């Protein structure tokens, strides 16, 4: 038998040692994660937490995430327990930042000075500008429209069909939660569950990294990382900047170099908020690298953690919206 | 009222050849054809209904088939050729209307 | 594996068309459709079209939308191609080949001298 | 005894290896498929998933669907594992489809090219057009109607009878889900379940076809096919087209041409939309062959995938409606 | 012990071989069938479905319907298993028929030709004719009226009484079911079963028989009948058309030929739609009989089956009224 | 109408140096590709489809590669330097154009 102390179906021994999920004839079934037969294959080694049902504290557990058994409507980049899965819902109207304070200094000064006079406010608030709902998030919203009924909003998809049919304060106000049920196929939604029981802890318990590297569309996904302060948040796994990047944003390294679409990692640039640089920062130090690129898979994450990664060949405003580019790039 | 017509109504000498006695009506039908032999004058009796299935007393060498307007039976091993007639009656619809055919 | 055997030789009159043929036994011919093709000086391989045995449904190049006919016929399994206005512009080798050119034919080497 | 971990009520091993229902003397009881006993007396082969209730993901089961212990008003194509049961409601009206592209190029070029220059936009949005109510669907609608009372909305029926009594993109909106209690025969409707939190997960799962072989008339029906990227997609049984077709529009084999009402398929086009025509075009460049009509049994069919299927003697337009034919066809 | 799997209350191998109901001291009691000793008492052999709680899908079970264990205002023709027990409500007005095409040819055609030019619509929506509700069914409506309170409306009743107090397209809307309890004689009507959930199931199942033999009134009743493409419908035991009519109309036969209070089968004529004469037409191609009166007992009964019977000495209309006869039977 | 052309039509004599025959087409190219072999006017056939794998009835000596416009085909241990020319074959979209090359 199998200890499974936080009762999500998967042993904490798996969970902690790694695991992934083969199927050998039609039928799935958990393993340890063993090399030169599962790397081969493009399986994914999944780390989680033995203490906690779920590691990003959204309503999805592990073994929901990894085996399938979840609502299909999930994105697959939420399929990673690392990865926290809960909605994103907006309204030429574009996504755009709270604030934004570097972009008077060099665009290259990134490589070797982290924080100081250059920043990030973050809001967990929603927020639009202008000048028809959109998820661009990871779980749908069933029941319930938010303030700036049968069917839902589907991640990555408008509320209105296409074919059918300055700023905009959209609240957090989701709906219920449909929950797998394990007795059956079927997928019911509690009434009684609802997102904004779940957004909160999600918030707390993750690092949130935003990036903007396809269509120049800001795309919010967070981690679930380590609380030293927390007991319980420390049974999460070590999670570095470059496996969060890997696991959340598709980047991919053939040969030991990030790439995204064919676009190296240099090519970006890194921002922090206030205590994210501060601890970023003490890391490099204490790592003796004031370069961050090339120390990213010694780069821990913390929770309460947020990361800004926009485009170098772009202008930003205070907005975040690419409103101007160098000249080379323009015309050519 | 339907119209009952043979695609051949005399066989050419053709010795070792396929042998196929085909009905085309005046509209579909829904296999709804028998199949009558009869010796010299005698004899009178039916083979095949429904275009498919033998009367049960008499044996399996006779087999028709077909589907939609035009039906045809076949003969696997020709043991004779004399003169008599056949039949090929619809049921599709009244009035009853025969064929008409020469093989055996 | 697969083998094309043809006639060794034909004699024909002056300025009289010939006809190629290419034997398709290598195969089911009604499966899978063959393709026509062929080489010319300075202008490389140009693709002439394909044809679906079963159906007769063709597809032609921009410059062969009139130049050939292709057809086949099930009771020999081969297919036949048929160019009308021939001239001195239409004297190259055609080699025929199954779906995804994965099998080619044994083409004549025609020369005067 | 007998794993069954999805509970369905079959053994997994006869979900993967195949099984069938035959009756002995007035009793039903599943069995292996074994072939010269089952074959000859047109009982068709059954595989389903071993770790899914209900393979195409809606209410009825495996169990249900198969053994007859379903809702009588479910249509006879639906009650295959692989073939969705889902409700589709309308309103010289007729069936319309979204967007059409195919039509520019030739009509025999479906036979040497595949995609490129030409597609179908696809949305799961019912939507209708005018120079009443119609279930096209195999599923019924119960106890709410739509928006563009105890009776029901049979599939293939009009909500008034026929002898009782420029677009209309018609909502999704339908109502509770009539499931088999298996305690007794009777049938009830559970008020908490609804359609609308069940065709977001029959969409996501399945294979969407669509066929105009009878009437004109566009039917919609879904085939689950696997998904490699999802764990449990996995479990399904490999699908091809050959038998998708079979399956779901009746199309029938007697020499191994498929025929639908003696219409031979290479009577029939083929449209596919953008991920769908690539996904065709990667199979049949690996398989070495760019005809598709004679490969339909090599060709698997995946998640996400749209299939348009028209007749080619027909001229059609961008709403997919039979305005016209060939001069010889409509002559005679 | 005794399987039965349909935990109908009676083992499935009575249901299969046959079964009666006999009291040998006022007890109760089930008991195989047994001939020279249950057939000189008038009892009559019972055939039931053995996957099937009710064979006919009405709420009320084999065992109910046979020993008697229901609700006493079931007409007494619906106590037979293979006899669906549904309410019909109506309202000089008198009961009509949706459509009629036979009339025009000889009334005698019926015993050498069979459908063809001769048919009939069937609607399942009530319908009345007018130049006061009516229970012509078998089965109570309690709590609801339909449209065109604790006080019921029994069947081959009105619903206010006799000494109390143009078309009517009648909605099929009923009440709840009056189901009786099992652990004492009390009879209970539970509000979420409703009538709507279960007529459907009823016509999908069973094959409608339409009878004028008593005051020229069209009584409407279904027989359970066989579904060769439904598994679970094929598990009904086999019905001929003689069998049916001697359980359901009250025809007896008591030297081989049927009667009805004294009135020859052959006094009637018969009428079917188009698939049903189509399968009756192939029943009798295969059967070697054009004649359809002299082999009523070997013409089997399957679903989605309709038939009419009229009289023929009376002259009927598009609506099924005698509005005429012949001049001999109107003047004597 | 998808035009074909060759970084490299005629291969300069270079002795134990490294060998790549690249196709860039007009537009990108989803790797549809087709490789040619053929002897002295004989033994025309294909080895390498889909840009990266071979026909299976062909020796793994062939090793294609490449990625978006650029695809190259390399040669492990060259055995022997006749004259045969080779194709370049796209399968984008209609019409088929092939391509050139000289080598072995
Ligand atoms: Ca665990
Ligand atoms: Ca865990
Ligand atoms: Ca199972
Ligand atoms: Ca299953
Ligand atoms: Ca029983
Ligand atoms: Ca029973």
């Amino acid at each position: 038998t199998v200890p499974d102390r936080d009762n999500d179906g998967i042993p904490d021994s798996l969970e902690v040692e790694g695991y992934t999920v083969d199927v050998k004839n039609k039928r799935t079934f958990l393993s340890p994660w063993i090399s030169n037969i599962h790397e081969k294959k493009g399986l994914t080694k999944y780390k989680s937490s033995p203490e906690k049902w779920s590691t990003a504290s959204d309503p999805y557990s592990d073994f929901e995430k990894v085996t399938g058994r979840i609502d299909k409507n999930v994105s697959p980049e939420a399929r990673h327990p690392l990865v926290a899965a809960y909605p994103i819902v907006h309204v030429s109207t574009s996504r755009t930042h709270t604030s934004e304070v570097h972009g008077n200094a060099e665009v290259h000064a990134s490589f070797f000075d982290i924080g100081g006079s250059v920043s990030a406010g973050f809001s967990n608030s929603n927020s639009s500008t202008v000048a028809r709902y959109v998820n661009t998030g990871t779980a749908p919203i069933y029941n319930v429209l938010p303030t700036t009924l049968s069917q839902i909003l589907a991640p990555n998809n408008y509320y209105p069909s296409k074919n059918l049919a300055l700023r905009l304060d959209t609240d957090q106000v989701y709906g219920n939660i449909a929950t797998y049920n394990f007795e059956n196929g079927r997928v019911r939604v509690d009434t009684g569950s609802n997102w904004s029981e779940v957004l909160p802890q999600i918030q707390e318990t993750t690092a949130r990294i935003i990036f903007n590297g396809k269509d120049l569309n800001l795309v919010e996904r967070r981690i679930a990382a380590v609380n030293p302060s927390d007991p319980l948040e420390t049974t999460k796994p070590d999670m570095t900047l470059k496996e969060a990047l890997k696991i959340a944003f598709g980047f991919n390294e053939p040969n030991g170099n990030l790439q995204y679409q064919g676009k190296d990692i240099t090519e970006f640039d890194f921002n922090f908020d206030q205590q994210t640089s501060q601890n970023i920062k003490n890391q490099l130090a204490e790592l003796n690298a004031t370069n961050i690129y090339t120390v990213l898979d010694k780069i821990k994450l913390n929770a309460k953690m947020n990361i800004l990664i926009r485009d170098k060949r772009f202008h930003y405003d205070r907005n975040n919206i690419a409103v101007g580019a160098d000249e080379s790039v323009v015309k050519e | 009222a339907a119209a009952a017509a043979a695609a051949a109504a005399a066989a050419a000498a053709a010795a070792a050849a396929a042998a196929a006695i085909s009905c085309r009506a005046s509209q579909d039908i829904s296999n709804y054809l028998n199949w009558y032999a009869a010796a010299a004058a005698a004899a009178a009796a039916l083979l095949i209904y429904y275009t498919s299935r033998l009367h049960s007393e008499v044996p399996s060498r006779f087999s028709g088939s077909g589907s939609g307007t035009d039906y045809s039976l076949t003969i696997a091993a020709a043991a004779a050729a004399a003169a008599a007639a056949a039949f090929c009656q619809q049921g599709k619809t009244l009035p009853w209307t025969f064929g008409g055919g020469t093989k055996l | 594996a697969a083998a094309a055997a043809a006639a060794a030789a034909a004699a024909a009159a002056a300025a009289a068309a010939a006809a190629a043929a290419a034997k398709a036994s290598g195969y089911i011919f009604t499966n899978y459709n063959m393709h026509w093709v062929a080489a010319a000086a300075a202008a490389a391989a140009e693709w002439i079209g394909a044809i679906y045995p079963r159906t007769g449904d063709t597809s032609y190049n921009q410059k062969f939308k009139g130049k050939a006919t292709l057809t086949a016929d099930k009771s020999s399994s081969t297919a036949y191609a048929a160019a009308a206005a021939a001239a001195a512009a239409a004297a190259a080798a055609a080699a025929c080949a199954r779906d995804g050119f994965a099998y080619w034919a044994a083409a004549a080497a025609a020369a005067a001298a």
